């Protein structure tokens, strides 16, 4: 619990790493012998004989495998011994496996068999593989082995259509299904935390790396995944491949491998090629004579196989290959023994000479004719392939190479010699023994699986290391844990991920590491007594002491804040950067100590040189002469002396940037290690200083990052970065003293006289414009005198070449202050190749003060290109700041108004039981709203009771006109549904009036406002009916118009709210009887503007500020320094619980979280902290047993468990019923805390005492970026912290990022300024006003604008709308330009007609778009895609391409779903591209007509699509018929009834009736029924038998029969004789129903209710000609009159069509002949 | 011969010590101090601290002064901008081009003289600055003798002391004629100048103007600096004295071993 002891971790570290020998003895196989010789001793081990086939194990043929796995094994006839023993456990079970076999036994195919099983789990009906369904991770030790396995696995599985790739230094990871990486690579990826949730299989190849220093990486990977399986219950299969070493059973426990199922051990006797071992241990310790003894032994061993077998020699440096190959040969001809390798006259000799000529390599040229060769990574790619080809063809006799050949190529040899086992370790700063993995892999290449009946491995080393390599290659080197060394770095990585939040989590996490298993089985080897082992049998105290020690080290270095007593861990931004950038904790401590904004480039290099990754580097005495030569000439001065190793590291870095080659062998290896680490190290320093706002140091470190990558300083010409260039010219361009900027505006050949090469003329001009260059323009938009909104326009001014720029180019947008000292704002900008020519718009906020600073600076710097920057100065000399907002309306100290002040018994019955008196705000406005008819403005904070203020005006209207009609407008649909429920009981249940809610379906919307007394609607819903006000009387007869939450005018959907209220004012001006307008708003800074715009007198303008809220609001704003969103959310988890126990320990709490997934995670986190506090069920105020009546109604299992502890959560994915149960339990006080998602803040019918806003950002899956909360959403969330008759105060804690803290303080403590954006969407409204003839000329458009809010704000804040003055000529030109631009686009799309550049008139297209409320862009694309030959398939395609469907989300976890849905969908589409919402919309449409049950989100996505489909369908009907196209119009008319009933034209008409199953309609398609009228005319006891339904399903079938359309049609041609060409032909059509209707259209699968619409079409069938068409709605009786002009003289036959828009099977057809003289 | 005992010379160029010392110039910005006439000059602290951090402790650097007067009050001169032009200097003087700064931003301001660092604090104004200030007045009539001043930022130990001087009529006609560059020229008198009042302030901010295509420091590229050179200006802040782009020879001479 708390008996901690601080441990010395370094004394628990096995210092030798993989060279640590745990076995004290080593037994040799029978026949092993030793021979003493001069200066050295040899040890021989005979080749082991295979084990005779034990039991029933026969070699399994490949054709006996499962059918689907035989393609990954084509080219193999039979599996070997270990593969046939493993194929059943590999292919037929999901058991975690561990295979231990000697190198070369064929372990890869076993891992391939499990990969094939996982791929088989995603077989498709199509036959391909669902590739976005899973992911496989193949962990390989070496990078060369990774690359070869990518090609091998890519070829073996190419027939499966599967991507196998190695991760680059990230759309590829989603594209690849099998990721091949090193342990360190996958550690860095999962450390960030993406697509790792799809990992189903992990393969840890060469898992005996655990014994190596890199071993702890494998332990961290396994413990992370296994522990993740428990908190996710998504199982992952673990496959481990190992060599033959002890402790394999401990490895099996470490991988969760059942020993009786998944453990398989094969000793070295299962090596397919027998191996004779030879170990040469040299006793000579003097380096010079030991060097020659080594060269004498290799010669003696070479001669034993010279001419008989090929010999492969392994050295440990790219330089030693040539030395060893030459030294061997040179002594051969010194002894005259060259004729043995080559026959001096056979085919082997000549081909070694012809290719030595064309080989190009110089060193290999001197060795290839003699039979010798070299191989190392420093050589070319085709030379190494030739060395591999010539050696595989048995031409090369002696090949000297390094370990890279052993890992990356499958090149076996009969004899393998390991000349020496000493390697230089720059990380350790000394010579060390070779790694165990390299030894096994090199000697594993001894013996070819075909020619050689045996292999001969020879290993030369020092005598003191014979026992080690004898143990390693004879199954006797135990695999131990090197984990205590890297323990502090790994614990921090789990804290940053949130997997470990306290010490007990770490003790549990430590129990999953290989160190824990080895500590239990061998405690004496890990510094543990065998009696301390069971004074703590599970090692609880020992692990807790190890965690305590590591946590203290992290706390001292400021990576973690560690509470020693409670054990809790706190993440920090410093601790996150060390984890994400793979930096040790001691280094980031040094960075935290020395980094300062005033840092020079001199100290910056010194800071880098002190990183703990170079702690072992020393200055050797043989290096000081070469180092001092450079130190006295380095361009960056070095303060430290030569004796200090930090100066050596400093000089080596500067020498690497200048590309200088030194001579010291240790210096070169030290320089590579220092600069290889410089990449992520300097990148870590960059992120530290960038997020702190240090402008000067950020520019220094970002340049140093690029100078290390590009290997050049800033002083050089930036054209060096183009590697494809004959270099010796750019060095002359540098000599030419002229800036690189002068080359842009310059001739393609004036370059040549400047650099002396018209020779290489336009070659320079090519790369000058290939260099990235961006142009910047800015538009300043002042919000206050304290805040500015900057709209930055980025315009690329270069050209894209994928060979140079790749797929994207990254840039850093930096906004610096006056002194280039503080970064006021910064963000990441990625320029994709698909948008390399389009302008980019970036918007952000910056603070300003009122001795207005001279200027700011905007710098757009490239992320990788050196000297690639564009700085735009932002002068404020002409910036026009808006005026200070006027003081608020003072809250009068009036007496509280009683409910009896209404003086109406019926009205008082609405509030008598709710509260005794109105609040002070309702008190002030009472006389003006209840006892007056003037226009009134009420601006008060959210929660001030403004809803009752509007009810005052409604109650007054009912007194005057008892059947008056009021229209209430609220911006959110969730607000309208809530207001409708309250006002239905108040005004309809009690006062017996009519309260309706507009549905958005116009087919039954005009019918409610004429019926109701209070109309509740959203802006857009009212806009469509508002446009036809001059003909429809039910819009201008309105007595009272109320618009609520009018401060949303500055929001995304603000302009629509501006248009209707501006229209109601214009209507009221031309209506004789003025319309009262009541405006409710949040506290507005410019409320007098809203008052003047809506005609509110100043005495009736109530502009209150947030301080006058009835329930006082206690606001707290916490800043959080972490910039990584997921890490910042973690740092706020426990503060959420601590804010609950502080501000509301027992009163209800609401927590707003960004996403749906966070609702569940936070609710569990709050309970876990409540659990560790032993406060379990403290938020549960209801008895456990008194909740199951409500509890077992849910589907979510997690929601049930947390509700049992008083914590609920709400999100958009819950059931509409489940939310009401959680909302009722919260308001009941049963549960105290509920965690709501961000998107539910507008439809939440519960209030609480404390509101916690967890972060103010959300990820948008469309732009792939985090978006700030709209300020309107935050105000709505704070409004939930208000309970007037429960609490004396309201409290809200907002936990935001530190940079956003100043923004909320300025826009929450003060009233909110609101602007308009109607000028950014004028086309659709201008077109509407031209259709109804409100705008007839260009002067009318300017006059029309004078009634808006956009318009009035142009004089108060002109710079916000891009005006430079408020002069009445300044804005007169600004309006005219907006008028000219808007009318020119409408005339371009053929919706309006402009005559003499003055008069405007609507066209047929414009009248259609304004009628059905459709974007003018959609109506133009509609008009250019339909023919006379348009069918149902194309109608679905054209309407799917509508602009109203552009914003349908694209969740790429649905890619294969839509890919397969495309095959299940009846109509096939050409060019299938699934990155388009219009293609997804088309697929969701056909999925609805097919009645296909989809996802919960896909079905919801379809619902929003269908809410606009009817109006789009009706638009094409008006377009097709206007062009005389008969067949497509009728087809579109029956597409409307198809969408309504969710059917197809060929489907059965009985599919409309309820409960009619999928097949029992076919039960009677064989009989004689096929219409609904057939079912209508069938008798009960006769028809209630075939239906197979119950006493309630019969009635649903029945009630559809009564409302099914059954109209008797009658037509008559007036004067059927007195007709000829040019004469009027009129046809009267009479329609009458049988009975009538009680209710709208019965269409359960359509979201909105509809009314029965009908067309009457006259057309010529054989000519596809539509003559006349008229829409209508029928009420019992109706009479329509169709007219047209007769054609030529003759006897033409027409057709009368009577088609519905909501029912299938009611259409009627009547042919008739008209004799035209 | 040769000697029983001999060593090899190691290069120790002097700019490396000055570059290391230039890194600590920001510490002096925490300790700046000031030492009648009729005109009061107000220097904003933001541009002065920046002018210190971009300087050298021995090589003098200079910048041109521009500003205006407060609205309804003309007895005070508010310095609003410092302009850095291509220049190279020594421990006693600086060398500017003959052309004065020309830009639209400065057309609404008046020239108020110049400001320059100097190594040692001296109780009297340099004879070189009298010659420089007077010769600028002879070639540019926009520099009023009763309006333009010389601000000296002398590097005191661990601090910075500011003193502002104007030129008397007596000193102008001697500075324009003087061709003796020594410390005791012939006809140098303390009556050639008087001290003007100078006050630092934090209530407003100034800005910098730097060359358009070039930078300002030519102390390592003196060959390319000519008194007849021309230059345009941009609205940006100047780089440090030893910035990378000010001494290219040091970085590429190391590249060619
Ligand atoms: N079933 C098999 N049948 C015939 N040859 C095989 C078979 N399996 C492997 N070989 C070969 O044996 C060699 C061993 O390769 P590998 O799978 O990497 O062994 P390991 O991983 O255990 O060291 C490969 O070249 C491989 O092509
Ligand atoms: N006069 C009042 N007296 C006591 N409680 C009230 C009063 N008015 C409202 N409450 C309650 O306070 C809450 C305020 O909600 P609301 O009317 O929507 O205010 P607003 O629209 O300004 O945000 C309502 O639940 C309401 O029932
Ligand atoms: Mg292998
Ligand atoms: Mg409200």
């Amino acid at each position: 619990l708390a008996p901690r002891q601080v441990l010395d971790l370094e004394d628990l570290v096995f210092t030798q790493g993989s060279h640590f020998m745990a076995n004290k003895r080593c037994q040799l196989p029978d026949g092993s012998f030793r021979r003493q010789r001069k200066g050295y001793e040899e040890v021989h081990v005979p080749a082991l004989k295979p084990k005779p086939f034990g039991s029933e194990e026969q070699l399994l043929p490949v054709e006996k495998l499962p059918k689907y796995a035989q393609a990954g094994f084509e080219g193999f006839k039979t599996l070997n011994r270990i593969q046939s023993k493993l194929y059943r456990a590999a292919l037929e079970t999901d058991e975690n496996l561990l295979l231990c076999a000697p190198t070369g036994a064929g372990k890869t195919n076993v891992a391939l068999m499990c990969m094939l099983r996982e791929i088989g789990k995603h077989i498709n009906m199509d036959g391909t593989i669902n590739v976005d369904d899973f992911k496989i991770i193949y962990i390989a030790p070496m990078r060369s082995l990774v690359q070869e396995m990518v090609g091998s696995f890519g070829k073996r599985l190419a027939t499966y259509g599967i991507t196998v790739a190695e991760l680059t230094g990230k759309e590829e990871i989603s594209a690849t299904q099998i990721i091949v990486c090193t342990p360190e690579k996958w550690d860095i990826i999962t450390r960030k935390g993406t697509y790792t949730q799809l990992v189903r299989l992990i393969i840890l190849d060469e898992i005996h790396l655990l014994h190596d220093d890199r071993g702890p990486v494998l332990e961290a990977l396994v413990a992370r995944a296994i522990r993740n399986i428990e908190m996710t219950q998504e199982d992952v299969r673990l496959i481990g491949l190992s060599a033959t070493l002890p402790n394999y059973e401990d490895v099996a426990t470490f991988l969760r491998v059942d020993p009786a199922k998944g453990l398989f051990y094969f000793d070295n006797s299962f090596r397919p090629v027998p191996l004779e071992q030879t170990y040469v241990g040299i006793t000579e310790k003097k380096a010079i004579k030991r060097f020659q003894i080594m060269n004498e032994i290799v010669y003696e061993k070479i001669m034993e196989h010279a001419g008989k077998n090929q010999v492969l020699v392994f050295v440990h440096s790219r330089k030693e290959t040539g030395k060893t190959a030459r030294a061997i040969r040179d002594m051969c001809l010194e002894k005259d023994t060259l004729g043995l390798f080559l026959r001096e006259g056979s085919a082997s000799t000549e081909v070694l000479r012809t290719e030595a000529e064309q080989c190009k390599n110089l060193e290999l040229k001197d060795l290839l004719p003699y039979g010798f060769a070299i191989h190392h990574a420093g050589m070319t790619r085709v030379d190494r392939t030739l060395v591999e080809d010539l050696f595989a063809d048995k031409h090369i006799q002696v090949l000297v190479s390094t370990a890279t050949l052993a890992w990356g190529v499958n090149l076996p040899a009969h004899t393998v010699i390991i000349k020496g086992t000493q390697v230089y370790s720059p990380e350790k700063g000394r010579w060390t023994e070779l790694g165990a993995l390299d030894i096994l892999q090199m000697l594993g290449r001894a013996g070819r699986p075909q020619y050689d009946t045996k292999g001969e491995g020879i290993l030369i080393t020092s005598h003191g290391e014979l026992q080690y390599y004898l143990s390693l290659l004879n199954q006797q080197l135990p695999i131990e844990s090197q984990m205590v060394s890297k323990l502090p770095d790994m614990l921090n990585a789990e804290i940053v991920l949130g997997n470990v939040q306290n010490a007990k989590d770490a003790v549990n996490w430590l129990g999953y590491a290989y160190l824990y298993i080895r500590m239990l089985r061998s405690p004496t080897l890990y510094g543990i007594s065998h009696d301390d082992l069971k004074g703590d049998p599970l090692l609880d105290q020992r692990r807790l002491d190890l965690v305590h020690t590591a946590a203290l080290m992290l706390d001292k270095n400021n990576l973690v804040k560690y509470d020693k007593k409670t054990g809790n861990f706190q993440v920090t931004e410093l601790g996150r950067i060390a984890s994400h950038y793979y930096i040790t904790n001691d280094t980031v401590q040094t960075y935290n100590q020395l980094l300062k904004p005033t840092l020079s480039e001199i100290e910056l290099f010194r800071v880098f040189s002190l990183s703990s990754e170079f702690k072992n580097i020393t200055v050797r005495e043989e290096e000081k002469l070469e180092l001092q030569k450079l130190l006295e000439r380095v361009p960056i001065p070095v303060k430290e002396s030569i004796e200090e190793p930090s100066a050596k590291i400093n000089v080596l870095l500067q020498a690497f940037i200048s590309q200088l080659k030194l001579e010291g062998f240790a210096l070169m290896a030290d320089m590579v290690y220092v600069t290889q680490s410089a990449g992520r190290l300097m990148r870590a320093i960059f992120e530290i200083v960038l997020n702190r706002g240090w402008a000067q140091l950020t520019d220094k470190t970002l340049n140093l990052c690029k100078m290390i990558d590009k290997r050049m300083w800033q002083s050089m010409c930036p054209l060096r970065q183009f590697r494809k260039l004959p270099e010796e010219v750019v060095k002359k361009i540098e000599k030419k003293n002229f800036p690189f900027e002068r080359l842009y505006d310059l001739n393609h050949n004036e370059i040549g006289e400047l650099i002396r090469m018209p020779k290489m003329g336009k070659t320079i001009h090519k790369y000058v414009h290939l260099f990235p260059k961006l142009e910047l323009s800015v538009h300043l938009q002042p919000i206050t005198r304290s805040t500015l909104k900057v709209e930055l326009t980025i315009t690329p001014d270069f050209q894209w070449d994928e060979k140079v720029h790749g797929s994207s180019e990254a840039f850093w947008i930096l906004v610096e202050d006056v002194d280039s000292e503080v970064i006021l704002h910064h963000e990441y900008f990625l320029l994709k190749a698909k948008y390399a020519q389009d302008e980019h718009l970036i918007t952000f906020f910056v603070p300003v003060f009122e001795p207005l600073p001279p200027q700011y600076f905007i710098r757009v710097v490239s992320d990788r290109w050196l000297s690639c920057e564009t700085q735009l100065p932002v002068s404020f000399r002409h910036l026009i700041l808006p005026e200070k907002y006027p003081p608020p309306t003072e809250l009068l100290d009036l007496q509280p108004l009683p409910v009896s002040a209404l003086r109406n018994s019926a009205f008082e019955s609405l509030y008598q039981d709710k509260f005794p008196f109105f609040n002070p705000i309702q008190t002030q406005v009472f006389n003006t709203v209840y006892n007056s008819d003037d226009n009134v403005f009420v601006g008060a904070p959210t929660g001030s009771g403004k809803t009752i203020c509007a009810e005052f005006a409604i109650l007054r209207m009912l007194l005057q006109s008892s059947e008056g009609r009021c229209v209430y407008i609220t911006p959110m649909e969730a607000l309208a549904e809530q207001v409708y429920m309250d006002w239905y009981e108040k005004f309809q249940d009690r006062l017996n009036k009519k309260v309706v809610l507009l549905t958005g379906e116009t087919s039954t919307d005009l019918k409610l406002l004429g019926k109701g007394n209070i109309i509740i609607s959203t802006p857009e819903k009212w806009d469509i009916l508002s446009r036809r006000w001059k003909q429809r009387k039910n819009v201008q007869n309105i007595n009272l118009f109320v618009v609520d939450e009018v401060h949303l005018i500055g929001g995304e959907n603000g302009p629509v709210l501006e248009v209707i209220c501006s229209r109601m004012r214009y209507i009221s001006s031309q209506i004789e009887r003025p319309i009262r307008i009541v405006a409710l708003s949040s506290s507005l800074s410019n409320a007098k503007d809203v008052a003047h715009w809506l005609g509110c007198s100043a005495t009736s303008t109530f502009n209150f500020h947030p301080n006058v809220r009835p329930v006082p609001l206690e606001l707290h704003i916490q800043g959080f320094n972490i910039s990584h969103t997921q890490t910042r959310l973690l740092s706020m988890a426990k503060p959420v619980y601590h804010a609950i126990t502080k501000h509301s320990p027992k009163k209800p709490v609401i927590v707003f979280v960004p996403s749906r997934k966070q609702t569940r995670l936070t609710a569990i986190d709050i309970l876990t902290t409540c659990a560790a506090d032993i406060q379990r069920q403290r938020f549960l105020h209801c008895t456990e047993k008194d909740l199951i009546p409500y509890l077992e109604k849910l589907s979510d299992s997690t929601l049930k468990e947390t509700l049992l502890n008083g914590v609920g959560y709400l999100h958009e994915g819950l059931s509409p019923m489940e939310r009401r149960l959680v909302e009722q339990l919260f308001s009941s006080g049963a549960i105290q805390v509920v965690v709501a998602s961000r998107s539910l803040c507008w439809g939440m019918n519960v209030a609480a005492h404390l509101v916690i806003i967890m972060d103010t950002q959300y990820y948008n899956g469309k732009i792939h970026a985090y978006v700030d909360y709209p300020i309107y959403d935050v105000l709505q969330m704070v409004g939930h912290a208000n309970r007037p008759l429960q609490d004396d105060e309201g409290r809200c804690v907002i936990m935001c990022q530190g940079s956003k803290k100043d923004f909320f303080k300025k826009f929450l403590y003060e009233p909110l300024p609101v602007e308009s954006h109607l000028d950014h969407c004028m086309h659709d409204h201008f077109n509407a006003e031209i259709v109804t003839k409100t705008i007839e000329n260009k002067q009318d458009a300017v006059d029309y604008l004078t009634w808006t809010f956009l318009y009035r704000r142009m004089t108060q804040n002109p710079n916000y709308y891009n005006l430079q003055g408020i002069s009445h000529r300044h804005l007169s030109d600004h309006l005219s330009e907006l008028v000219e631009q808007t009318l020119s686009d409408l005339e371009q799309s053929k919706c309006i007609s402009i005559e003499d550049e003055m008069d405007v008139a609507p066209l047929n297209l414009g009248m259609i778009a304004a009628y059905y409320y459709i974007n003018y862009t959609t109506i133009e694309l509609f008009s250019m895609s339909l023919n006379a030959k348009t069918k149902v398939r194309g109608l679905i395609e054209i309407i799917s391409n509508a602009a109203e469907y552009e914003n349908i989300p694209i969740r790429h976890h649905e890619d294969n779903l839509l890919r397969q849905l495309a095959q299940k969908v009846p109509h096939k589409l050409n060019n299938p591209k699934f990155n388009d919402p219009h293609v997804k919309t088309n697929l969701l449409l056909q999925a609805h007509l097919s009645r296909m049950q989809l996802s919960a989100e896909l079905q919801s996505d379809t619902e929003e699509i269908l809410s606009k489909a009817i109006r789009l369908i009706q638009a094409c009907v008006d377009v097709l018929s206007s062009n005389g196209w008969l067949s497509p119009a009728l087809a579109a008319m029956e597409l409307a009834q198809m969408v309504t009933q969710a059917m197809w034209s060929k489907d059965s008409y009985l599919k409309q009736l309820p409960h009619f199953t999928s097949e029992h309609i076919k039960r009677c398609t064989d009989k004689g029924v096929e219409s609904v009228f057939d079912i209508m005319e069938m008798e009960d006891e006769e028809r209630n038998a075939l239906l197979q339904l119950t006493d309630s399903q019969i009635a649903d079938v029945a009630r559809f029969c009564n409302r099914y359309p059954n109209i008797e049609l009658s037509y008559e041609v007036v004067d059927k004789d007195s007709i000829r060409s040019g004469g009027p032909v009129v046809v009267l059509v009479q329609l009458e129903r049988e009975e009538e209707v009680t209710g709208p259209v019965i269409a359960p699968l359509f979201p909105q209710k509809r009314e029965e619409g009908w067309w009457v079409v006259i057309g010529d069938a054989k000519s596809n000609s539509l003559i006349s068409i008229k829409r209508l709605t029928l009420q019992q009786k109706a009479k329509v009159k169709l007219d047209f002009v007769a054609p030529a003289t003759g006897a033409h036959n027409y057709t009368l069509y009577f088609m519905s828009d909501a029912y299938m099977g009611c259409d009627q057809e009547y042919k008739f002949s008209v004799d035209v003289k | 011969p040769l000697g029983s005992m001999t060593q090899t010379f190691s290069s120790k160029t002097e700019w490396r010590v000055r570059a290391i010392s230039a890194a600590n110039l920001h510490l002096r910005t925490n300790h700046i101090y000031v030492s009648e006439t009729g005109y009061t000059y107000i220097l904003p602290k933001n541009v002065l601290k920046k002018f210190i951090c971009i300087s050298d402790l021995r090589a003098q650097i200079a910048g041109y002064l521009y500003g205006v007067s407060p609205p309804d009050n003309p007895q005070v001169k508010e310095i609003r901008c410092i302009v850095m032009v291509p220049q190279w200097g020594t421990h006693q003087t600086v060398h500017l081009p003959g052309q004065l700064p020309q830009h639209e931003y400065l057309k609404e301001m008046e020239p108020l003289g110049w400001i320059h660092t100097q190594p040692n604090e001296s109780p009297q104004l340099s004879p070189q600055d009298v010659t420089t200030h007077a010769k600028i007045m002879a070639d540019n009539p926009s520099w009023d003798g009763e309006k333009t001043i010389i601000i000296t930022c002398s590097f005191t130990p661990g601090s910075c002391t500011l003193t502002a001087y104007k030129l008397t009529p007596s000193g102008y006609e001697w500075g324009r004629q003087n061709t003796d560059k020594g410390n005791n020229p012939k006809g140098y008198l303390p009556s050639h100048y008087e001290r003007v009042q100078m006050l630092l302030s934090d209530r407003f901010l100034g800005f910098f103007m730097v060359p358009a295509q070039s930078s300002w420091n030519y102390n390592f590229m003196g060959v390319r600096h000519d008194p007849n050179m021309k230059y345009e200006l941009q609205l940006a802040n100047p780089k440090e004295f030893y910035h990378e782009v000010h001494r290219p020879s040091h970085f590429l001479n190391f590249a060619l071993l």
